[PDB]
Formats: C-alpha cells, sequence, structure tokens
C-alpha cells in the first residue's frame, strides 16, 4: 500500500485495491488495523489509478485498432490512431513521477501519504479533464476530421496544464492531416479509407 | 542458456574436419583451394576466444556478456559449415564444386556479410582451374 | 511470439519467401541486441515500461504472420498494401526495411529481360512463365510499365535468334 | 508517399533503346520498307 499503491496506480491491480469493471479501482472498506480516514485518502488516489488503468485499456483496445486486418476510428482508422499516439504521450510525466516516487521511498523508509498525494495532486486535475475529450469521441461516434474540432472547442480550456497538454495531442493529429494534405495538393491524389480530409 | 551457444562449437566441428579430409590428394585441384580459403576465417573465431578468457581473467565478463560478443562467429562459422557439408554430401570435385560456390553467391546476395564471405570463397577457389 | 518467430523462419515454397525470410532475422537479431545491452540490473516497473512502446510492435508483427501465407508476386504486393495501410504510424520503417529486401531477387528477375534476356524462373514465382513463337503466357505495382515489360523481354529474345 | 522512383527510372531510360534499335534494325537492315 506504499508499494502496492505505486503498482495499483502504474495499473497493475491486486486485492487490496480490488479492481471491478463498474468500480474501477475500490479499497475494500472493512480492515481492523487501518481505519475508515486513510481509506478516503486512499480512495482519492484511487480515482486516479481508475482513469489510468481505462486510458490505458482504451489505447490498447482502440490503436484503431491493430493491424486493421466496418471502419470510423477506434472501430478501424487513422484519425483517432493519431489520438491515441498523442493520448499515452501526454500521459507520460504521471509514469515518470510515480517513477521518482519509487526512489525517494527507496530513499527513506517512511515516508506518508500526504507525501503521495501533495506529489501526485497535479495529475489529480489533469486526468479527468481529458476523460471528457475521450468521452465525446466514444459517445457521438466522431467520425475523422470532427475529433479535431472536439479537442479544439476544449483546447479553449482555462485550466493552463489542460490547454497545454491538449494542444500537444491537437499538433499530433494535425500531422496526419497534413500528411493527408501532401499528398492530395501535391501529387493529385487522395489516400483515405473510409476517413476522411474535406475533399471527396 | 549454454545449449543456445553450442550451435558455434557444433559448427566449427564440422569445419575442421571438412578442412583436414579435402586438403588430402584425391580431391582433386579446387576442393584443396576451397579448403583452404575456410582457415583464415578458423583464424577470427580463435582470435575471439582468446581475447575474451583474457578479459576473463579481469572478471569483467558474464555468459550474458559472451551470448553477446560471439553473434558475428556463429553466423560465419555456419556458412562455412553448410559449405563444407554441401560439398562431402554431393561429392563435388573440379568443376562440380566451383558451380555449387556460385549458386551460394546468388542465394546470399541482399545480406552483404554473408556474401562477401562467400564470394571470398568463390574467387579463392577458382584459383587453379 | 519471439519464441513463435524463430520457429517459422528458421530456415534458408519460393525464393521471395526465402528472401523475406532471411529479411526477418535482419530484425530479430536487432531486437536481441537492444535487449541485454542497456540494463545490468534494473526496477521491476522499468522493464514493463521500457518494453512497452517495443513490445506491442513485437505482437504486431503476429499478425503480420501466420504465428494460408501467399507466396510470389501474390505476397509481395500483399506486404505492399500492407505499407499504405498503416503509413504515417510507427510501422513504416520496419515494413519498408521489410519490403526493401522481399523484392530483392524478383529485381533480378525483372533485370534478366532488360540486360540480358536470359528468362530465370525456379517455382512459378514470376508471373510469366514459358512461325508465331510468342507464346509466352503473362496473365500491385503500376501497369503502365507492367505489360511493357513483357514486350521488352520478347524482343530480346528475338533478337538472339 | 509511395512513389516507384527507383525502379522505373533505371528501366524507362533502356527500354526507349531497345525499341528504337529493334525497329531501326528492321528497316536499314531487312528493307521491311521495300517488301
Amino acid at each position: 500500500m506504499i508499494h502496492e499503491l505505486l503498482l495499483a496506480l502504474s495499473g497493475y491491480p491486486g486485492s487490496i485495491f480490488t479492481w471491478n469493471k463498474r468500480s474501477g479501482l475500490q479499497v475494500s472498506q472493512d480492515f481492523p488495523f487501518l481505519h475508515p480516514s486513510e481509506t478516503s485518502v486512499l480512495n482519492r488516489l484511487c480515482r486516479l489509478g481508475t482513469d489510468y488503468i481505462r486510458f490505458t485499456e482504451f489505447i490498447e483496445q482502440y490503436t484503431g485498432h491493430v493491424q486493421q486486418q466496418q471502419g470510423q476510428g477506434g472501430l478501424h482508422g487513422i484519425y483517432l490512431r493519431a489520438f491515441c499516439t498523442g493520448l499515452d504521450s501526454v500521459l507520460q510525466p504521471y509514469r515518470q513521477a510515480l517513477l521518482d516516487l519509487e526512489q525517494e521511498f527507496l530513499g527513506d523508509p517512511h515516508l506518508s501519504i500526504s507525501h503521495v498525494n501533495y506529489f501526485l495532486d497535479q495529475f489529480q486535475l489533469l486526468f479527468p479533464s481529458v476523460m471528457v475529450v475521450v468521452e465525446q469521441i466514444k459517445s457521438q461516434k466522431i467520425h475523422g476530421c470532427q475529433i479535431l474540432e472536439t479537442v479544439y472547442k476544449h483546447s479553449c480550456g482555462g485550466l493552463p496544464p489542460v490547454r497545454s497538454a491538449l494542444e500537444k495531442i491537437l499538433a499530433v493529429c494535425h500531422g496526419v492531416m497534413y500528411k493527408q494534405l501532401s499528398a492530395w495538393m501535391l501529387h493529385g491524389l487522395l489516400l483515405d479509407q473510409h476517413e476522411e480530409f474535406f475533399i471527396k | 542458456l549454454v545449449h543456445r551457444i553450442l550451435p558455434v562449437a557444433a559448427s566449427y566441428s564440422a569445419v575442421t574436419r571438412f578442412i583436414e579430409e579435402k586438403s588430402s590428394f584425391e580431391y582433386g585441384q579446387v576442393n584443396h583451394a576451397l579448403a583452404a580459403a575456410m582457415r583464415t576465417l578458423v583464424k577470427e573465431h580463435l582470435i575471439l576466444v582468446s581475447q575474451l578468457e583474457q578479459l576473463h581473467r579481469q572478471g569483467l565478463l558474464s555468459l550474458q556478456k559472451l551470448w553477446f560478443y560471439i553473434q558475428p562467429a556463429m553466423r560465419t562459422m555456419d556458412i562455412l559449415a553448410s559449405l563444407a557439408t554441401s560439398v562431402d554430401k554431393g561429392e563435388c570435385l573440379g568443376g562440380s564444386t566451383l558451380s555449387l560456390l556460385h549458386d551460394r553467391s546468388f542465394s546470399y546476395t541482399g545480406d552483404s556479410q554473408a556474401q562477401e564471405l562467400c564470394l571470398y570463397l568463390t574467387k579463392a577457389a577458382s584459383a587453379p582451374y | 511470439c519471439y519464441t513463435r518467430l524463430s520457429h517459422f523462419s528458421l530456415q534458408p515454397k519460393g525464393l521471395v519467401f526465402q528472401a523475406f525470410t532471411s529479411g526477418l532475422r535482419r530484425y530479430l537479431q536487432y531486437y536481441r541486441a537492444c535487449v541485454l545491452s542497456t540494463p545490468p540490473t534494473l526496477s521491476l516497473l522499468t522493464i514493463g515500461f521500457l518494453f512497452k512502446k517495443l513490445g506491442r510492435q513485437l505482437r504486431y508483427l503476429a499478425e503480420l504472420c501466420g504465428v494460408a501465407f501467399p507466396t510470389g508476386v501474390k505476397l509481395l504486393s500483399y506486404l505492399y498494401q500492407e505499407a499504405l495501410h498503416n503509413c504515417s504510424n510507427e510501422h513504416y520503417p520496419v515494413l519498408l526495411s521489410l519490403l526493401k529486401t522481399s523484392c530483392e531477387p524478383y529485381t533480378r528477375f525483372i533485370h534478366d529481360w532488360v540486360y540480358s534476356g536470359v528468362f530465370r524462373d525456379a517455382y512459378g514465382e514470376f508471373m510469366i512463365q514459358v512461325k508465331l513463337y510468342w507464346t509466352h503466357g503473362y496473365v500491385v505495382f503500376l501497369k503502365h510499365i507492367a505489360h511493357d515489360i513483357y514486350v521488352c523481354g520478347k524482343t530480346i529474345n528475338l533478337l538472339k535468334l | 508517399v509511395l512513389m516507384k522512383r527507383s525502379i522505373t527510372a533505371p528501366l524507362a531510360a533502356h527500354i526507349s533503346l531497345v525499341n528504337k534499335a529493334a525497329v531501326d534494325y528492321f528497316f536499314v537492315e531487312l528493307h521491311l520498307e521495300a517488301h
């Protein structure tokens, strides 16, 4: 729960922090040796691990899909494939901050959860903000270039870390937009299966 | 792990026997030269293992380190063992052992590491004929 | 899947399949070289995080091969469609390095009719096999040159006689 | 981008020479215009 917590926040659960597909990471709430207050701090940290397990499951599942053997992106195809390649790179400092926690707990044998809470309360904000960016794409079956608009309407975010983190994703998938445009504007041929780039 | 390393040991013993057998007078003019061109490739295989042994004297060598080091020798002795068995199995003397080497030069054309070994053996074996 | 790759690509039927099989071992040795050079003794999670951006590509290579499988011009064009298929992602240079050496004997077969005119066939991987004299039966790459190769060879094979 | 230029550029330079040499071989040697 000092190493099991870094392991469960790494996305590998364990039967203290019981992974449930409904309740994400869930402490099992009845313990005679710890007590209800640290349980609440553990639940508060398990929100981040729940979001991370759902993010990694979405990235593993919907790479758009694997070698692509009906397609729409994340059901098969390229623009949301650029979205997930942006998404794991955006989630990278959370991994590296966890690895830095591991070295500090390697150095000192007794560090608090309030120590971990203060170090990870900057990702405690960024994760629920990008959850809605993924959720609109899943719900409205957002096909092709409308993902570009969907991340841009939240690139007017007003948490400045959230604005910059979504800007990185927009630059990445603008990469594949510029890639298709440098084919049709330059060599005269479209290169699009079932996704589009605003020219029929 | 040593079971994975032992193929270069097995692909060495079948090369030294080929050079020891086909250096006899009955094997013509060209199969002499084919067993002639392989021994400069035997020299490098020994030199690596002596250098690794002198490195092992300092204790700065591991079993994983050795398995990393011997990767080119595992390929080069394998091509020599393939040529050795291909000359032995189908009896190849004179012009017949000059055809098979020209075939293996066409088998390896895009690697440029096994091609150069095989192309060196072709020009060296083509000297008496 | 690494063990499932060495079981599948160990042999040195088709010649372009041999070329593709020998190109795969040019990559698997790099996979064995990047491993076991960096970490003497590292943390557990460092291993799972380090081999994540690389290992999923190794699982992608299972769906490319079997672990049926075409041969000839069929395989050389299937691997081509696999390129534009997944172009802009990180699987462009590995598939491109496989295609660059999987076409290497086929370019010799093409390089016969342009330079020498000696038609070379082993098992039928060439799309073309062998008074009137013009019964070399003919019937992906651009078709603007495909029919042209067929007459560019037969002109040389007529001038030899 | 998949531009097949490394194949057809050392090839189309030779195709035209072969075909021009063949038609010229017919005309100035075997008198196809005379038949």
